């Protein structure tokens, strides 16, 4: 509570709100706030990349969107807004007790909801969707306003085990559709049970059209991970990009194609590949070339309990920005294992091979433990009869939930909430 | 308004 | 045929980018690039591997985008789906933003070098079936420009281009010069 | 609402309340109220059978203790009490808007608690554990609700913790378990589920009236074993005294080890389950040697299958009918995936595939035979134990409701959470 | 003290 | 030696409950029934199949309960672990309500019947190792908790043997010896 004495002076009118850190009250300041009024210092941004797409259970932000800290915060009141305002952050910068002031007001707007933007020496910037977007660092779309986001819609080619649908809900994102394409009958299995028939499947990818997808309804989201086998470079059987499935990759560069606005269409649009970083060389080039970016890598390790090294190639807000880990997240195996069992390593390694002890013999990992490496809820996978090998690789093939969960969080700002 | 308590972190 | 007829003064000169083969030459045959020699009015590229959006903006506005695979034996540096996936790619980069209602043509043509799966590819992700056009007694077209059905021919069942591919001996092939035709509907003629 | 206007009488001393049925007011008394003073009517006495012992997921009675019926319920403050008592009858029997009263009284305790036993035109019996007794029909008076404890059990052929399971659901407290098992996927199932609290010792064979002795005093001994060799469908049966049947005794050994001596009234309770398809000298045998008759109670009245098993025990209530609660799966299909399609309404396990899936004719899945047998879902997702290995052990269980409807009434005999 | 509501019966 | 000895006049005759086999006269061999021919003092059952505690609690106080497997051969109607058990139950039914001092003895006897599955059975339901005592001249197990039976190599291959070759009992009369302590004596 250091900055209580720079504020007073700062309505005393003897110092620049704007020369003030309004996060910390480090004279420190570099940047400037990309939401209000003030200045901000270098670890201020640094905490700010870290935690202010950092939301709890409640589909509420996990800190103050001011700054990115804070004991006790208010919620907001106002539709499919996300934001918490700390009351000490309150308790300056609009005035002394407006805190309680809010607390006690039923029905409460937040201050990047309320219709104008005074609130003290604090005020709401105009340009700040651009500034928040360089914050984070080309078409680049402004967070719509809390009141106009609707229910997302999604296209996930290779869904898998549904792990994107899985996350989308996790963060409370409502979805208005979520069509997928698969073609593995255990998978699609999972994928039904486990989210009570509302995926749309469709077969192959390859069984796609265009005319399909602008009947599918328009996208807003995306999102896949081809079949990596052929990609593989430690596969001595490797097809490559062109051959095998590895070709696969360019269903989605098709089909992400026919998904997507054109140009003077400027509404919210987001997509998302992923593939293994053990490639080839010419192979990652080749995708970067034709979904014309470049990937960025994210290892599971930062935030789970693997090592699972991953590309991510896409244009959702924010995914250079750090890896936090929230405390739900269990990292070492030990977390993840069933009692009187014991982690040799701490970390999983795919992408001994016995990674465990019992009573002095050497186990394999169990389907369930491995759910909770990879960040699952506990018998995510326990839906048929298929057998165990089966379930193995369904999990190896898949997502980990914590990463996506970290990619898909910025969303929150583009769509409508549960 | 509502209001929740933080998880502090590190 | 999709577009409306140009008048005859207001023509311009067709501008080609020309991706695998080179087309330069029955192009000019035909008098849609002027016999003077210029680079002007054609691109041939080879590698596209490196090859950005940014590059065929500005290799100018293309009127026409060809593309094919190396005749067999030779030159196949490359898979020849990564033909297919290339041109496709390119394709894009080179097609008009909307709305512009000025003519765009392409054409790919395989010289016999897809297997039955790469036929698929190809033919899904150009969004038609080809057109197969033969010697005497050999190449596959596929292509947005009108009227290649224009003259039908002998059938040519898939076994007897299997057969004609197997010779495959003494180690091409501008049976496609005719189809450029309709693009003089929209595109100044020379000599 | 038939009462109110001779509950007038009864208070202006022209009506007996011994005369009346205090649960409906019907006038057919034949019987009087076990535990309080009036008469009750014998669809009343019905009722009260089906429902006293039945409790909800707060571990409190799911109806009224006067009525077993009533529409708005205050429930017991007094600890380890789990008693209700539907506003309306409080509103006649006790007096006026008594009972909004003891809705405001923020520390509450139950007419069956209360210090007094009269309060109103309301007063408790004082033999009604004798009374209760023979309602349900050497026998332990309920223990009053401060008095109680956690409870203290010996689990033999465990099998994949069943009981423990039912214990926790009705919110019995549990001191300690042990259970006897040999096989190692249920132990697995046990530890995990539980875990850690079960204490695991070997083979039935291998617990000495020592061990009996100094795994201290238990409350509750329970047990099925093996039925195989008992089963007279099975060509190879080898019979009560052969083979695994004579496991059995087993039973009979220890239940006679953990029991207390004559002039130790300390409440005690067992349980012993086999299968109805047995012999008639086996089942006579057993009933020799427990010295009791076996109780048929099928799954298929309160679950999804087909499941008839004798037990043998005194347990309190055992005779008394039993009721499905809103929670049980009654019919396959509320059992099934979704996509998925019942054959039948039960299954049956003492064509064989019992499923239509998309034209094709499949099993059950396991997920879905935790569903029949009354398991919540996923309870035996544990180790990485076969398909085939976890059927089997979904096949030797107790079903769940069932064994809950013959636990509950040991909740008025010890501690809760 | 406390209050719930009941269960209606089958 | 678990019980105070009884001062002679004051002793009363053994009470005894005999179970499949009949010790009836060795008994009274010893002196501990009388030959002079009553029902009195000794009940001997076979078929204890619909016997009841009552029933053994009518049929009068016991102070020795004695079982013992039918020989080799001829009459087994039932499997020998039966014997076991039937007697185990019925033992109990004729146990002493605690506490009541008054000295009371049980005896089985197998005669080479049981395997050796039936033996640990055995062993274990009646809560100790049997004695085994043998046939001599070229060349039978008994539990129980009356005093100095556990007062003659044979290996269990011996017996084993010894039961094969048997086609084709009372080396036990002696075992009831220290009942005299607290039991009349006749003649
Ligand atoms: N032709 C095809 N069309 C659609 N999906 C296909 C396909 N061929 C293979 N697949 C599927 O592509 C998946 C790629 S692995 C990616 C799994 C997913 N991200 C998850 O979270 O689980 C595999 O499940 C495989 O079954
Ligand atoms: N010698 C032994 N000691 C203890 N348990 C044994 C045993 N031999 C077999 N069993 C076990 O006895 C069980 C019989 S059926 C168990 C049913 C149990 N109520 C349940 O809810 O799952 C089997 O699990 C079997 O493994
Ligand atoms: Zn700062
Ligand atoms: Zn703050
Ligand atoms: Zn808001
Ligand atoms: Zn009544
Ligand atoms: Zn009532
Ligand atoms: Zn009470």
């Amino acid at each position: 509570e250091f900055r209580e004495r720079l504020v007073y002076e700062v309505r005393q009118k003897c110092r620049n709100i704007e020369d003030i850190c309004i996060s910390c009250g480090s004279l420190n300041v570099t940047l400037e706030h990309p939401l209000f009024v003030g200045g901000m210092c270098q670890n201020c941004k640094n905490c700010f990349l870290e935690c202010a797409y950092q939301y709890d259970d409640d589909g509420y932000q996990s800190y103050c969107t001011i700054c990115c800290g804070g004991r006790e915060v208010l919620m907001c009141g106002n539709n499919n807004c996300c934001r918490c305002f700390c009351v000490e952050c309150v308790d300056l910068l609009v005035g002394p007790g407006a805190a309680q002031a809010a607390i006690k007001e039923d029905p409460w707007n937040c201050y990047m909801c309320g219709h104008k933007g005074t609130y003290g020496l604090l005020r709401r910037r105009e340009d700040w969707p651009s500034r928040l977007q360089m914050f984070f660092a080309p078409k680049v779309y402004p967070p719509v306003p809390a009141e106009k986001r609707k229910p997302i819609r999604v296209l996930s080619l290779f869904d898998g085990i549904a792990t994107g649908l899985l996350v989308l809900k996790d963060l409370g994102i409502q979805v208005d559709r979520y069509i997928a394409s698969e073609v593995c009958e255990d998978s699609i299995t999972v994928g039904m049970v486990r989210h009570q028939g509302k995926i749309m499947y469709v077969g192959d990818v390859r069984s796609v059209t265009q005319k399909h997808i602008q009947e599918w309804g328009p996208f807003d989201l995306v999102i896949g991970g081809s079949p990596c086998n052929d990609l593989s470079i430690v596969n001595p059987a490797r097809k490559g990009l062109y051959e095998g499935t590895g070709r696969l990759f360019f269903e989605f560069y098709r089909l992400l194609h026919d998904a997507r606005p054109k140009e003077g269409d400027d509404r919210p649009f987001f997509w998302l590949f992923e593939n293994v970083v053990a490639m080839g060389v010419s192979d990652k080039r080749d995708i970067s070339r034709f979904l014309e970016s470049n990937p960025v890598m994210i290892d599971a390790k930062e935030v789970s309990a693997a090592h699972r090294a991953r590309y991510f190639w896409g244009n959702l807000p924010g995914m250079n920005r750090p890896l936090a880990s929230t405390v739900n997240d269990k990292l070492e195996l030990q977390e993840c294992l069933e009692h009187g069992r014991i982690a040799k390593f701490s970390k999983v390694r795919t992408i001994q091979h016995f990674p465990v002890f019992m009573n002095e013999k050497e186990d394999i990992l169990w389907c369930t433990e491995m759910e909770r490496v990879f960040g699952f809820p506990v018998h995510y996978t326990d839906v048929s009869n298929m057998s165990r090998l089966a379930r193995q690789r369904l999990l190896g093939r898949s997502w980990s939930v914590p990463v996506i969960r970290h990619l898909f969080a910025p969303l929150k700002e583009y769509f409508a909430c549960v | 308004a509502r209001t929740k308590q933080t998880a502090r972190k590190s | 045929f999709m577009f409306e007829t140009v008048p005859v003064w207001r023509r311009q000169p067709v501008r080609v980018l020309s991706l695998f083969e080179d087309i330069k030459k029955e192009l000019t045959s035909l008098g849609f690039l002027e016999s003077g020699s210029d680079p002007g009015q054609l691109k041939h590229v080879v590698d596209v591997t490196d090859t950005v959006r940014k590059d065929v903006e500005e290799w100018g506005p293309f009127d026409l985008v060809y593309g094919a695979t190396p005749p067999l034996g030779h030159t196949c540096d490359r898979p020849p789906s990564w033909y297919l996936f290339q041109f496709h790619r390119l394709l894009q980069y080179a097609r008009p933003k909307p709305g512009s209602p000025r003519p765009f043509f392409w054409m790919f043509v395989d010289n016999l070098v897809l297997n039955k799966e790469d036929l698929d590819v190809a033919s899904r992700f150009l969004e038609m079936e080809p057109v197969t056009i033969p010697d005497v007694h050999a190449v596959r077209v596929w292509s947005n420009i009108p009227a290649i059905r224009s003259r039908h021919w002998a059938l040519v069942s898939e076994e007897e281009l299997s057969l004609l591919a197997q010779n495959k001996q003494s180690s091409p092939t501008k049976l496609v010069k005719n189809c450029f035709l309709p693009l003089r509907e929209y595109f100044k003629y020379f000599s």
